RNA sequence: GCCCGGAUAGCUCAGCUGUAGAGCAUCAGACUUAAAAUCUGAGGGUCCAGGGUUCAAGUCCCUGUUCGGGCGCCA
RNA sequence: GCUUCCGUAGUGCAGCGGCUAGCACGUUAGGCUCAUAAUCUAAAGGUCCUUGGUUCGAAACCAUCCGGGGGCACCA
RNA sequence: AGUAGCUGGUUCCCUCCAAAGUUUCCCUCAGGAUAGCUGGCGCUCUCCGCAGUUUUAUCCGGUAAAGCGAAUGAUUAGAGGUCUUGGGGCCGAAACGAUCUCAACCUAUUCUCAAACUUUAAAUGGGUAAGAAGCCCGGCUCGCUGGUGUGGAGCCGGGCGUGGAAUGCGAGUGCCUAGUGGGCCACUUUUGGUAAGCAGAACUGGCGCUGCGGGAUGAACCGAACGCCGGGUUAAGGCGCC
RNA sequence: UUAAUUAAAACAAAGCAUCGCGAAGGCCCGCGGCGGGUGUUGACGCGAUGUGAUUUCUGCCCAGUGCUCUGAAUGUCAAAGUGAAGAAAUUCAAUGAAGCGCGGGUAAACGGCGGGAGUAACUAUGACUCUCUUAAGGUAGCCAAAUGCCUCGUCAUCUAA
RNA sequence: ACAGUGCCAGGUGGGGAGUUUGACUGGGGCGGUACACCUGUCAAACGGUAACGCAGGUGUCCUAAGGCGAGCUCAGGGAGGACAGAAACCUCCCGUGGAGCAGAAGGGCAAAAGCUCGCUUGAUCUUGAUUUUCAGUACGAAUACAGACCGUGAAAGCGGGGCCUCACGAUCCUUCUGACCUUUUGGGUUUUAAGCAGGAGGUGUCAGAAAAGUUACCACAGGGAUAACUGGCUUGUGGCGGCCAAGCGUUCAUAGCGACGUCGCUUUUUGAUCCUUCGAUGUCGGCUCUUCCUAUCAUUGUGAAGCAGAAUUCACCAAGCG
RNA sequence: GUCUACGGCCAUACCACCCUGAACGCGCCCGAUCUCGUCUGAUCUCGGAAGCUAAGCAGGGUCGGGCCUGGUUAGUACUUGGAUGGGAGACCGCCUGGGAAUACCGGGUGCUGUAGGCUU
RNA sequence: UUAAUG
């Protein structure tokens, strides 16, 4: 789908409708020193093989795209996530379509 | 097995009657709904917001909550072991008044009038509804002509 | 060929016609539903006889075809080629199915469309022959020979109506004389007093 | 998920921030009696898309889209 | 019967909804030759199997129809 | 003394009550959990409440039937039309000029239909009401809504008993809880199938769990359900003999 | 050779053709050892294979899966080591072995080895010609065989059948 | 000073070890998803209702196709108008929706819910309540409100995604965001880490294990809840017999046949089902041997021929003997 | 008798054609300076009042179509419960209640709420 | 380089 990069919407810390720069959200790097990561490293360290299950039956082909709405105001600069339904194609502010034009 | 959708098998039920499509009548909108009025439910397909369920189409309950454009109603649903007095929020279009309460209120007003009347007189006039009795003996006056002799018709094949 | 009619003799299922849902149905054998002299007036064939069923069963289109040919041959031998008018008043729409066994068995058993058959009620006209008043026993004989092509049992009844009309024969001549009926080919036109007066003036002018 | 290669004229490949080159292909002139073989010029480049640095970017920088090649696999 | 695939000039094939359907052969016409071939230069020729649907647009995408070709048909 | 959702067995009497093979979930389909049915322990009232019932009012339908001179999908055959057009001609250079037509089209008809059509439309059925928790008064509170001590709601203090249809019955409520979770048959409706003592459904009753009289015989049919006996009388069936 | 249902076409066998190894080795055992078997051995040897006397031969294919070779010209590549800023735990960068990919060989390694049309002057068969495709399209031989569904294929012989 | 040994690190490794190889299923296997959802029907006029019953659809798409306000009316048909024609553009008249609303179907919709414009992001944050599925538990979807900030319109109001009925996902782990939020342990600071709240990364076997085959060398506990053979019900099919009579039979429907149609019998064939049997009812043929049926090949007795004789067909009583 | 403005039930109100409209009204109509919007003052908006019922509109008519309401169809089709009723079945008959819908034939063709007029 | 036939 197409979403714009500028969205004027509600802000948590301010309490009013303010503009937000819109970007897409991606998964961060997995920290080695998280609790479940340390637990999995200690559980895998040793003999025994693969202790925890490894998921294999991937069924669905698309993800839930997440928008990371950063506040334009320099004092606030607050961010939050916004969930939209699943879509295959996705872009940010590209080719705002017209009505009644020549298709070539 | 069957599907478990909201509007499964509601082809004729929420459909508007013949030559009764179009704009919703406005007295149905502006008719006011007090708390504790006996209310029957009849669905409508024009306004899709605030529809009741197909198990509540035809059911009759009473109003406990009133909001801006809808009211809540406690209806009796029979679910598989018992009857539950459960509450649903229905918009104005799917709601009429039941006149079963109105006829009872008219009968109560008539009984109150008949109770205030004939108190200083002393006549004991019956207030309870008595059912259709065996009728009194009467005289059938067969004046003039004798009763017409009915003859059973003979058979003849029309087709 | 195909199965005996003892299988689908009686009305077992719901009426299942050829439609958007049921497609792939072969064409029925009976397509010409009337014959004789159908280019005719109501006055020149007064007498009318019907084949009225007496069972709630299913008559097949092939049996309709065979009875039509059997009535046609005797009417050509008796009344000539232009002295009668036969009309089959049963159009077969009920698409009937076949479960052909070549092993799956009874699993997934839903029939492919086999053929057509006509749903017949008790007291319903199967065939109808209109003719001159002289040809009465000939029409009785033709319908008697056509009864053998159908299963069950049906009766032959000579109607009180004037041909293929809904009006009686003793009243038909009086209504045509008072201009309430117009001969309009096989059928008749009934003029009420409900229309405008310009139609009345066009009739009486 | 990581790393490294390519994506440039119809095709295969170079290109050290200051008319994008080499070969195959096409057209147009020589040659031969003529094609083909072989010369000669000409045309054809969204440098994958967008943004940023710089006076200036195909090149420098991330961001994404295709295509290999190897790694890695707790919802 | 089940699953699957194909059906494009005369013949054997390609074809990434927007073409002049492309290659070879065949064909015809003209050169070369004493003729023929080969060779050279031109040209003609597709119901895109059938019906319908989606589409602004369908040779293709979707559905059925009629043809065709492979794989299965099993332990008892 | 490994485990077994799998076989087999499971030891005295009497009395009382008494089922289910169904919802949902589970790598669930020979099994569990959870509702449902069951038993026990009680408790709170009575000497108003409730009902597998009817009636009086008041809402719902889209089935049976009916309908294609009403819509949609079909589908058969004759009439009357005009240039609304055309395939073959005919007299025409030609011409809606004329001409017999034959085709689609139009207008009044006519035959037969529809589980996935419908203008209409039942029977049976499903809700609600048939009073004290109800009416008629007078006054306070509201931060809700508001030309208006407007509207609505909540509080108080009184007055009305002819228990406001018929019939019947003592009711309400809280724990603990076994077994069951393979069903089958029958009037009627009905899916698939040529049909089946076939497979799958809806209402209700039986068998399962149940003896008895009859159907010669007989898990389901008809009658009728059961402590131990005497007299009488029937049901369903019979009354030539057995 | 299946002791006690299969003595056979099975196994073995000589012949044939391969592969590894020059000993700090090839193949193998062993919890372990400066351990042990081949080995009281040394390429006319040992170990691992496939086929199965004699005669005649051993066609084509390295596309796929194996095996093998070559390697700073190098994409990936873990640990250790080096540089890095931070207060440090650290993360980042460079360097970076074997094996994978890259580049050859090998089918007496596993294995595999086509389809549709037109065409000879009676007709058929059709040498011949066109086209699509792979890594070649099954060569010499042989056959309704122990191997052929159709099939009890067609002809001849053996029979009265 | 390397082979070698001790310890790490990466590759290879069925030589070896452990384990798995879903479910529904007119037996299982093959085929399909009837496994999570949605529409019309089945469904028998509240609701609920099954089968591998029928026709279908889904894992999307949309910066608008969401939210307002305004103005228009759609599909189609007729009459016309230079090129212009069955179809390019304009106008007039009729036009209850015969168009369109993204999709499968159903419902609904005309100064709209359709088309075109102008502005926007109510597709924002936070509690609670309710419906649907239901056990009255979740998830998903939706329904009315409430507290804030907003968009549009002049305003009434409308809107917290799609006109409605489908388009989706628990614990644990990971990642992001938010509070001058808490703990990080004897106290204090700072990294780091653990917490609370809201999304996301998914289990499609869709209330969610991490999972390839073969066994004819096989085994164990069971099942007639389930197949292979006999007997059962049924008779599509196989076989056999009638009815009507268009025709064949030189002439003539019925000497003998008999289409188009139709009514029956049998379990000597194959099907269909799974009732009996899996703590066993010995699986096909052939040999031998006894009995029975008639749907009669021959023989005894007879009627009809398109029976001149002979030979042969049709029908009856008839299973005694071959 | 009747109209205008806002309505309720939404055809007894709709549709095709014809006739009549006194007074107020409703409209047709005259122009684009201003407010406003279009290719175009045709629509919308604005400023008016020479002419007119021609049209809309109001009323009435059509052996009018449609619609509403009755009879007929018809106690017909269908249907709750019942029988050791029939029939080989198919289906049909009876007891007990309940009870339709086409074609066909009659009648009708808007009532009414609030405010303000006109016929003085 | 190609160049076959009557
Ligand atoms: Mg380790
Ligand atoms: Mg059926
Ligand atoms: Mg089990
Ligand atoms: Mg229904
Ligand atoms: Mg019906
Ligand atoms: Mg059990
Ligand atoms: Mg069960
Ligand atoms: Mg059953
Ligand atoms: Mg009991
Ligand atoms: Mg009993
Ligand atoms: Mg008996
Ligand atoms: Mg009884
Ligand atoms: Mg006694
Ligand atoms: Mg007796
Ligand atoms: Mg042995
Ligand atoms: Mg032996
Ligand atoms: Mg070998
Ligand atoms: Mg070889
Ligand atoms: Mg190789
Ligand atoms: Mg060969
Ligand atoms: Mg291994
Ligand atoms: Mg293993
Ligand atoms: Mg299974
Ligand atoms: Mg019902
Ligand atoms: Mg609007
Ligand atoms: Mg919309
Ligand atoms: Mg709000
Ligand atoms: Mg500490
Ligand atoms: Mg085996
Ligand atoms: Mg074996
Ligand atoms: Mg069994
Ligand atoms: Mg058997
Ligand atoms: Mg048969
Ligand atoms: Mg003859
Ligand atoms: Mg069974
Ligand atoms: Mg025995
Ligand atoms: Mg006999
Ligand atoms: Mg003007
Ligand atoms: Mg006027
Ligand atoms: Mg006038
Ligand atoms: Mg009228
Ligand atoms: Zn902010």
């Amino acid at each position: 789908v197409n979403v714009p990069k500028t969205r004027r919407t509600f802000c948590k810390k301010c309490g009013k409708h303010q503009p937000h720069k819109v970007t897409q959200y991606k998964k961060g790097k997995d920290s080695l020193y998280a609790q479940g990561k340390r637990r999995y490293d200690r559980k895998q360290s040793g003999y025994g093989g693969q202790t925890k299950p490894i998921f294999r039956k991937k069924a669905k082909t698309t993800k839930k795209i997440v928008l990371r709405l950063e506040c334009v105001e320099p004092n606030c600069r607050s961010k939050r996530m916004l969930a939209i339904k699943r879509c295959k194609h996705f872009e940010l502010g590209g080719d705002k379509k017209r009505k009644g034009q020549v298709i070539q | 097995t069957n599907t478990k959708g909201k509007r499964r098998g509601t082809r004729y039920m929420f459909s508007r009657p013949f030559r009764k499509h179009g704009v919703v009548p406005l007295a149905t909108y502006m008719r006011i709904y007090k708390k504790g009025d006996i209310v029957d439910i009849k669905g409508m397909g024009t306004v899709q917001k605030g529809m009741p369920h197909k198990c509540y189409h035809g059911k009759t309950g009473r109003v406990y909550n009133v909001t801006q454009h809808a009211v809540g109603i406690v209806v009796n649903k029979q679910v598989k072991g018992k009857i539950l007095a459960k509450r649903i929020n229905v918009r104005i279009e799917h709601i009429k008044h039941s006149k079963s309460r109105d006829s009872f209120l008219k009968r109560v007003k008539e009984n109150d009038q008949k109770k205030k009347e004939a108190k200083e007189k002393g006549t004991w006039v019956q207030l309870k509804r008595q059912p259709a009795p065996p009728r009194e003996a009467h005289f059938v006056r067969t004046n003039g002509k004798e009763p017409e002799l009915l003859e059973p018709i003979p058979y003849e094949f029309m087709a | 060929g195909r199965r005996p009619a003892r299988c689908y003799r009686y009305c077992k299922n719901k009426p299942y016609p050829k439609s958007r849902f049921c497609r792939g149905v072969p064409d029925a054998k009976i397509r010409i539903f009337d014959l004789g002299r159908k280019k005719a007036k109501v006055d020149e064939f007064p007498l009318c006889g019907h084949m009225v069923s007496d069972e709630y069963e299913q008559l097949s289109s092939e049996a309709l075809e065979a009875a039509r040919i059997c009535a046609n041959k005797y009417m050509v031998k008796s009344c000539g080629k232009d002295g009668f008018h036969i009309r089959v008043r049963l159009h077969p729409f009920h698409v009937i199915r076949i479960n052909k066994m070549l092993q799956t068995g009874m699993r997934g058993a839903f029939g492919k469309p086999q053929g057509t058959v006509a749903r017949v009620h008790i007291g319903q006209v199967i065939m109808s022959i209109r003719t001159k008043l002289q040809n009465k026993e000939h029409v009785v004989e033709a319908l008697r020979r056509a009864k053998f092509k159908f299963p069950g049992r049906q009766k032959i009844h000579i109607s009180k109506k004037w041909g293929f009309t809904k009006f009686n024969a003793d009243e038909f001549e009086d209504m045509v004389a008072e201009k309430r009926l117009i001969p309009d080919g096989c059928g008749v036109k009934y003029i009420p007093n409900r229309g405008p007066l310009d139609k009345w003036r066009a009739l009486h002018s």
